[PDB]
């Protein structure tokens, strides 16, 4: 029984730059099976991730027990994604294109992160 | 025949199958900006 923000796929920030695809597994992968993990890789992107749960329930369980968890000299920052959030990086035009193709498509919710 | 408090926990059921309905990989990559690799 869960809120509405709670998503299988979580944005990972303050991710340590050299962290190997297993260490990933190994950290995500203990609250149940990945579908799948992308690593930012580009200037504005690296030391961010998305880490994406077969099942919500897993996913809620992760998120709820990895923020503010230490890998390294830090402290992970982990959210549930948020499509809004996730597409800032786009001018303000190619933003709402974006956002109203997802919605009509796959009916993902489009507001900014509660 | 399901009272009111049953019919919710029915429409919370309803609910969480479509929140946790398999994806495509074209659902998947659609949901996502540019500059990140798949591990």
């Amino acid at each position: 029984r869960l809120p509405p923000e709670v998503n299988r796929i979580l944005y990972i920030r303050n991710l340590p730059y050299k962290i190997t695809a297993e260490e990933m597994y190994d950290i995500f992968g203990k609250y149940g099976p990945i579908r799948q993990i992308r690593v930012g890789n580009t200037p504005e992107t690296r030391g961010t991730a998305y880490v994406v749960y077969e099942d919500i329930f897993d996913a809620k369980n992760a998120c709820d027990h990895l923020s503010g968890f230490n890998v390294c000299n830090r402290y992970l920052v982990v959210l549930y994604y948020n499509a809004n959030r996730a597409f800032q990086k786009m001018d303000t035009k190619k933003k709402e294109e974006q956002l109203k193709l997802l919605k009509e498509k796959y009916g993902i919710n489009t507001d900014p992160p509660k | 025949s399901m009272t009111p408090e049953q019919l919710q926990a029915w429409r919370w059921e309803r609910e969480i199958d479509e929140r946790n309905r398999p994806l495509s990989d074209e659902e998947l990559d659609a949901m996502f900006p540019e500059g990140y690799k798949v591990l």
